C-alpha cells in the first residue's frame, strides 16, 4: 500500500544537503561570471 | 532583397494567404462542449446528433456544429477548461433516473452544475441542459419521490410535476442574467434533438449579433 | 524524386518545340523550377526560371522574348515552348528543382536532360580549365566580377559536379554548406570574388567537370568548368 | 421681423453640433475598437459623409445673407458637387446600416458570410462610387445664372431639371425610407420572440428601449427630410417673401438630420461610450 | 502496518523537515549586488498570422527560428529576424498545450488533449513537413514535451506521470511516477541527465532520467504549479503557481531559497523563463503583463506590457538576444 511511499520518503530524506550559503554563493558566482554575456541585463 | 529572399517572401505571402483562407473557412464553425455523467448523459445525444478527446462534426441547416467529448479525461477539470472559453454553448446532461440511485446521481461532487455555471470562463457561455431518461422516469416515479435527492419537495407525484421540480432546481443554480439555460426532455427514442440545440445556437448568435450592433 | 525530360530531337530552323518535364516523388507545387541548357562541348547556361504560384518569371537575356516557361501543378508538369529556333539552340536541356526559405537547398536535384538539335550581367569564369589528378587533395578556384557576400552574411556561390554521362549534382550551397548525400571530404572556402573548393583524400568517382554558379541576382551565370581526370 | 436672425442662429447651432459630434465620433472610433467590426466601418463612413455635408453651413448662411452669390463659379461647382455627393453617401450609409442590422438579427446563419469586414468595405466602396456618379454629373452640368438682376447657382443646362429633381427624390427619399421601415419593423417583430428580450421583469424594458431607439431614428429621418423634398416638389410643380424664407428653414432641417445622425447611431450604442 | 507505516512515514517527514531546517540559514544573504533597477525592453517584432490563442512556443538552437502552436490547429515556424513564415504545419488535433523544437533542428514536437506527442520532420525530402512517430501511451493530456536528442523525448502528462520515450521504436522506455496531482510543467537539465517536474499537488519533483526514480521533492507552494524552469547552472530551478507567487528552489540544499510575490499581484503565473546569465527571471501572469524579477534580489525590475490578453507562453533565446511572448490575443511579440 503506502510502504512504497514510506520507502521513497526514507530514500529522499537520506541524502546529502549543503547549507544555504553555498547555494546562494553558487548562484551569485554564476550570475557574475556570465553577466557580460547577457545583453538583456542587436540582431533585431 | 536577394533573389532567394524575394522567393522566401513570396512563399511567406502564399502561406499567409492560406492561413487567411483556412481561418475564413473555420470562422463559420460552431463549437459546443459536451458534458455530463456516465449514466446515459453523453452517448445518447452523441448518437442522436447524427482517445483523449472525441470530435463529433456535422452540418445542420448550413451550420457547422462540432461537439467536444472530453469524457475520457478522468482528471481535474480546472487545468483544461480554459481551452473551451470560446465555445458557443455547453451541452450539459443531468440524469433524472438517478434521483434515488446511489453513486446519489444528483449530487455529483455536490456541484457538477455549480462548477460549470461559474468557472470564471463560462460567465456568459450558455448551457443547454438535457434531462435524461424521461421514459424511465414516467415508468419509475412511483417509488419514494421525497428521498435523498431533495428532502424539501412538499409537492405532487407523477412525471409532469417531479420533472418540472428537478428542472427548476437545476436552473436555480444559474445566478446569471446574461447567461441562459435551455432545458429539454429526452428519451433516447425521439428524432427531434438536433433542433433543440440548433434553435438555442440561433438564439446565442442573435444575442451576439445584437451586442455587436451596439443595441444591448 | 524523379524529374523526367521529354521532347527534343532534330528540328528545322524557324520551327517551335515544346519541351516537357514530368515531376514525381516530391511536392511539386512548393518548388521553384529552372531550365538550364548545356552546349554539346561547352559549360552550362541558364535559360529560364519559374517560381511557386507562377508569380515571378525570369528569362535569359540571350533567349528572352522568344521562349515561354509555364507549369501545371494538378498535372505536375513543367513546360518550355521555344519558337524561332536558331543554330545556338542546339543544346541539351535540364530541369532543376529549387526551394527558397531559411536554410533551404536550391538547385539540389537536377533531372535527366533532353537533347535538341537544330540543323547588367555578371561574368563568372574559372581561371583553370583542366587539372590532371587518387589519394591526394585538390583545390579548385572560382572568380567573380562582383562580390557575392550580401549584407546578411550570406555568400551565393554554389558548387556543382558533372560526371561523364550523368546529370549535374549539387555539392555545396552558399559557400561551404554541404548537401544531402555528399561525403564530408568535400569543403568550401573563400571571400569576395575568390572562392576555393577543397577535396581531401580524393577517391574515385570524382572524375568529371566542376562548375560554380551564382544566385546573387538574375540572370544566372555559370562558370567555365574545371575538368579533373585521372 | 426676427426671422433671418433666428434662422441664422439655427444654422450656427447645426454647424457647431454637427462638427463636434462628427469629430468626437471619428476620434473615439480611431482611438478605440480599431474598426474591427462592420458596424464600426459603417459608422466611420456615416461620420465622414456627415462631416463633409456639415462643412457647408457658412456657405448657405452667407448665400441667404448676401442674397445672390458671394463665392464664384469654381466654388459653386465644388460646393454643389460636394453637397450632392455627400448627401447621397449619408443616405445610402443609413440604408446599409439598416440592411446590416436586419441581416444580423433576422438571418443570423448567412450573416456569418455577408457581415464580414471585407464585404462591408466593398459595399462602402460601391456607395462612394454611386454617389460620385451624381457628384460628377452635378459638377459638369451645374452653372450660375443672372436671371431679375441676381446671380445664383443651379443645375442650369426641356426636362433637364424636373427629371433630375424626380430622380434625386426617388434615389434619396422613397427607397431609403421604405428600406428603413421594412428592415426595422421586421427586425423588431423577429426580436420579440427571442430570449434575453422576452416577457419578464427585466427583458421587456430592454426590448422597449430598443424599439424606442429605432422609432427615434426613423422619426428623425422622416421629420428632417420630408419638408425639403415637399417644398422642392411644390416649387417645381415672385419668390422673395416668407415662402422663400421657409426654403432655408427646410434646408436647416435637412442639415439637422446630418447633425443628429451621429448622436443617434453612435452615442446611443452599447459598444460605444466605453 | 495500517497505522505503524503511517506513523513511520510521518516521523520520517518530520525528520526530513528538521534536517532541512538545520541545513538552512548559514552565512538577508544579499551582498548589495547593485541591481539592474529598471530595464526598458521594447517590442522589436510582431508575428501576425495566428487566428486563435497561442498556447506554447519554443525557440530553436540558432536563435533565429521559432515554432508556435495555436488553438486553430496549426504550428507555425517563423523566421524571427525577417518576420517570415518558414513553415505552416497543419495538425490533426487543434487542442495543443505544448510544442518543442529539436536541438538538432530536424524535428518539432506537438501535444495536447489528444494524449499523443506527435513528431514532425522538417529537414526531409519532398519539400513538405510530414507526421512521423505519433507517440501514444499517456492516459491524461500532455502539458509539456522536451527533446533530449533526435532519438529521445520526455513528456509530462495530466495522469500524474512523466515519461521518457525513444522515437526510433515508438515505445516508452521509462515511466516517472510519484506525483499525486496533474503535472503541468517540465524543464530539462543542461546536461540532459536530470529534470524537474511541477504538479497541481503543489509539489515539484526532481528526477534522474537514467535511474528512473525521484531523487528529491519540494512542497513549498499552496496551489497548482503551472510553470517550471532550470537555472542555467543546472543546480537550481524556479517555478510559479496559481497562488500569485514564484519560488526559486535549489537542488543540493533541497529547500525553497527565494520567493517572488507582491501585494497587488493576485493572478496566477502561466510561464516562467530565465535569461542567459540567470540574473533575470521573466514570468508571464494572468494580469496581461510579463514581469521581470531580479532572481537574486526578489524585486520587480521590469514590466512587459504589450498584450491585450493572458500571456500564455514565454521563451528566451539561447544567446540571450530576444524574449518572445505569446498570449491569447493571437499575436506573439519579440522584446529586446
Ligand atoms: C443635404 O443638404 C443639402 O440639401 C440639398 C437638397 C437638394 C434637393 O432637395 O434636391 C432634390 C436641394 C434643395 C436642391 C436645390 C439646390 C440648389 O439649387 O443649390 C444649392 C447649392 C448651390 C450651391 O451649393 C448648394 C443646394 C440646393 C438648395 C439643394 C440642397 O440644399
Amino acid at each position: 500500500q503506502a510502504r512504497k511511499l514510506v520507502e521513497q520518503l526514507k530514500m529522499e530524506a537520506n541524502i546529502d544537503r549543503i547549507k544555504v550559503s553555498k547555494a546562494a554563493a553558487d548562484l551569485m558566482a554564476y550570475c557574475e561570471a556570465h553577466a557580460k554575456e547577457d545583453p538583456l541585463l542587436n540582431p533585431f | 532583397l536577394s533573389a532567394e529572399e524575394r522567393a522566401a517572401l513570396e512563399r511567406s505571402k502564399a502561406i499567409e494567404k492560406n492561413l487567411k483562407e483556412d481561418g475564413i473557412s473555420a470562422a463559420k464553425d460552431v463549437k459546443l462542449l459536451l458534458l455530463g455523467a456516465g449514466e446515459s448523459g453523453k452517448n445518447t445525444i452523441v448518437k442522436q446528433m447524427k482517445t483523449g478527446i472525441v470530435e463529433t462534426h456535422f452540418t445542420f441547416k448550413n451550420l457547422h456544429f462540432r461537439l467536444f467529448d472530453v469524457g475520457a479525461q478522468r482528471s481535474e477539470r480546472k487545468k483544461w477548461i480554459h481551452c473551451f472559453e470560446d465555445v458557443t454553448a455547453i451541452i450539459f446532461c443531468v440524469a433524472l433516473s438517478g434521483y434515488d440511485q446511489v453513486l446519489n446521481r444528483m449530487h455529483a461532487s455536490l456541484k457538477l452544475f455549480d462548477s460549470i455555471c461559474n468557472n470564471k470562463f463560462f460567465i456568459d457561455t450558455s448551457i443547454i441542459l438535457f434531462l435524461n431518461k424521461k421514459d424511465l422516469f414516467g415508468e419509475k416515479i412511483k417509488k419514494s419521490p421525497l428521498t435523498i435527492c431533495f428532502p424539501e419537495y412538499t409537492g405532487p407525484n407523477t412525471y409532469e410535476d417531479a420533472a418540472a421540480y428537478i428542472q427548476a432546481q437545476f436552473e436555480s443554480k444559474n445566478r446569471s442574467p446574461n447567461k441562459e439555460i435551455y432545458c429539454h426532455m429526452t428519451c433516447s427514442t425521439d428524432t427531434n434533438n438536433i433542433q433543440v440545440v440548433f434553435d438555442a445556437v440561433t438564439d446565442i448568435i442573435i444575442a451576439n449579433n445584437l451586442r455587436g450592433c451596439g443595441l444591448y | 524524386v524523379q524529374l523526367v525530360e521529354s521532347g527534343g530531337g532534330l528540328v528545322q530552323p524557324g520551327g517551335s518545340r515544346k519541351l516537357s518535364c514530368s515531376a514525381s516523388g516530391f511536392a511539386f507545387s512548393s518548388f521553384g523550377m529552372h531550365w538550364v541548357r548545356q552546349a554539346p562541348e561547352k559549360g552550362l547556361e541558364w535559360v529560364a526560371y519559374i517560381s511557386s504560384g507562377s508569380g515571378t518569371i525570369y528569362y535569359a537575356d540571350t533567349v528572352k522574348g522568344r521562349f515561354t516557361i509555364s507549369r501545371d501543378d494538378p498535372k505536375n508538369t513543367l513546360f518550355l515552348q521555344m519558337t524561332s529556333l536558331r543554330s545556338e539552340d542546339t543544346a541539351m536541356y535540364y530541369c532543376v528543382r529549387s526551394i527558397y526559405y531559411y536554410g533551404s537547398s536550391p538547385f539540389d536535384f537536377w533531372g535527366q536532360g533532353t537533347t535538341l538539335t537544330v540543323s547588367s550581367d555578371i561574368v563568372m569564369t574559372q581561371a583553370t580549365s583542366s587539372v590532371p589528378v587518387p589519394g591526394e587533395s585538390v583545390s579548385i578556384s572560382c572568380r567573380s566580377s562582383k562580390s557575392l557576400l550580401h549584407s546578411n552574411g550570406n555568400t551565393y556561390l554554389y558548387w556543382f559536379l558533372q560526371r561523364p554521362g550523368q546529370s549535374p549534382q549539387l555539392l555545396i550551397y552558399r559557400m561551404s554548406n554541404l548537401a544531402s548525400g555528399v561525403p564530408d571530404r568535400f569543403s568550401g572556402s573563400g571571400s569576395g570574388t575568390a572562392f576555393t573548393l577543397t577535396i581531401s583524400r580524393l577517391e574515385a568517382e570524382d572524375v568529371g567537370v566542376y562548375y560554380c554558379m551564382q544566385h546573387l541576382e538574375y540572370p544566372l551565370t555559370f562558370g567555365a568548368g574545371t575538368k579533373l581526370e585521372l | 421681423p426676427a426671422i433671418p436672425v433666428i434662422i441664422t442662429a439655427v444654422y450656427s447651432v447645426v454647424f457647431v453640433v454637427g462638427l463636434v459630434g462628427n469629430s468626437l465620433v471619428m476620434f473615439v472610433i480611431i482611438r478605440y475598437t480599431k474598426m474591427k467590426t462592420a458596424t464600426n466601418i459603417y459608422i466611420f463612413n456615416l461620420a465622414l459623409a456627415d462631416a463633409l455635408v456639415t462643412t457647408t453651413m457658412p456657405f448657405q448662411s452667407t448665400v441667404y445673407l448676401m442674397n445672390s452669390w458671394p463665392f464664384g463659379d469654381v466654388l459653386c461647382k465644388i460646393v454643389l458637387s460636394i453637397d450632392y455627393y455627400n448627401m447621397f453617401t449619408s443616405i445610402f450609409t443609413l440604408t446599409m446600416m439598416s440592411v446590416d442590422r436586419y441581416i444580423a438579427v433576422c438571418h443570423p446563419v448567412k450573416a456569418l458570410d455577408f457581415r464580414t469586414p471585407l464585404k462591408a468595405k466593398i459595399i462602402n466602396i460601391c456607395i462612394w462610387l454611386l454617389s460620385s456618379s451624381v457628384g460628377i454629373s452635378a459638377i459638369v452640368l451645374g452653372g450660375t445664372k443672372v436671371r431679375v438682376d441676381v446671380i445664383e447657382c443651379s443645375l442650369q443646362f426641356s426636362w433637364w431639371d424636373l427629371f433630375m429633381k424626380i430622380c434625386v427624390f426617388i434615389f434619396a427619399f422613397v427607397i431609403p425610407v421604405l428600406i428603413i421601415i421594412v428592415c426595422y419593423t421586421l427586425m423588431i417583430l423577429r426580436l420579440k420572440s427571442v430570449r434575453l428580450l422576452s416577457g419578464s421583469r427585466e427583458k421587456d424594458r430592454n426590448l422597449r428601449r430598443i424599439t424606442r431607439l429605432v422609432l427615434v431614428v426613423v422619426a428623425v429621418f422622416v421629420v428632417c427630410w420630408t419638408p425639403i423634398h415637399i417644398f422642392i416638389l411644390v416649387e417645381a410643380l415672385s419668390h422673395s417673401t416668407a415662402a422663400l424664407s421657409s426654403y432655408y428653414f427646410c434646408i436647416a432641417l435637412g442639415y439637422t438630420n446630418s447633425s443628429l445622425n451621429p448622436i443617434l447611431y453612435a452615442f446611443l450604442d452599447e459598444n460605444f461610450k466605453r | 502496518e495500517l497505522d505503524q507505516l503511517r506513523q513511520e512515514a510521518e516521523q520520517l517527514k518530520n525528520q526530513i523537515r528538521d534536517a532541512r531546517k538545520a541545513c538552512a540559514d548559514a552565512t538577508q544573504i544579499t551582498n548589495n549586488i547593485d541591481p539592474v533597477g529598471r530595464i526598458q525592453m521594447r517590442t522589436r517584432r510582431t508575428l501576425r498570422g495566428h487566428l486563435a490563442k497561442i498556447y506554447a512556443m519554443h525557440w530553436g538552437t540558432d536563435s533565429r527560428l521559432l515554432v508556435s502552436a495555436s488553438q486553430d490547429g496549426k504550428l507555425i515556424i517563423w523566421d524571427s529576424y525577417t518576420t517570415n513564415k518558414v513553415h505552416a504545419i497543419p495538425l490533426r488535433s487543434s487542442w495543443v498545450m505544448t510544442c518543442a523544437y529539436a536541438p538538432s533542428g530536424n524535428y518539432v514536437a506537438c501535444g495536447g488533449l489528444d494524449n499523443i506527442c506527435s513528431i514532425y520532420n522538417l529537414k526531409t525530402r519532398e519539400g513538405n513537413v510530414r507526421v512521423s512517430r505519433e507517440l501514444a501511451g499517456h492516459t491524461g493530456y500532455l502539458s509539456c514535451c522536451r527533446f533530449l536528442d533526435d532519438n529521445q523525448i520526455v513528456t509530462s502528462s495530466g495522469d500524474t506521470t512523466c515519461a521518457l520515450w525513444d522515437i526510433e521504436t515508438g515505445q516508452q522506455t521509462t515511466t516517472f511516477t510519484g506525483h499525486t496531482g496533474d503535472v503541468m510543467s517540465l524543464s530539462l537539465a543542461p546536461d540532459t541527465r536530470l529534470f524537474v517536474s511541477g504538479a497541481c499537488d503543489a509539489s515539484a519533483k526532481l528526477w534522474d532520467v537514467r535511474e528512473g526514480m525521484c531523487r528529491q521533492t519540494f512542497t513549498g507552494h499552496e496551489s497548482d504549479i503551472n510553470a517550471i524552469c532550470f537555472f542555467p547552472n543546472g543546480n537550481a530551478f524556479a517555478t510559479g503557481s496559481d497562488d500569485a507567487t514564484c519560488r526559486l528552489f535549489d537542488l543540493r540544499a533541497d529547500q525553497e531559497l527565494m520567493t517572488y510575490s507582491h501585494d497587488n499581484i493576485i493572478c496566477g503565473i502561466t510561464s516562467v523563463s530565465f535569461s542567459k546569465s540567470g540574473r533575470l527571471l521573466l514570468a508571464g501572469y494572468d494580469d496581461f503583463n510579463c514581469n521581470v524579477w531580479d532572481a537574486l534580489k526578489a524585486d520587480r525590475a521590469g514590466v512587459l506590457a504589450g498584450h491585450d490578453n493572458r500571456v500564455s507562453c514565454l521563451g528566451v533565446t539561447d544567446d540571450g538576444m530576444a524574449v518572445a511572448t505569446g498570449s491569447w490575443d493571437s499575436f506573439l511579440k519579440i522584446w529586446n
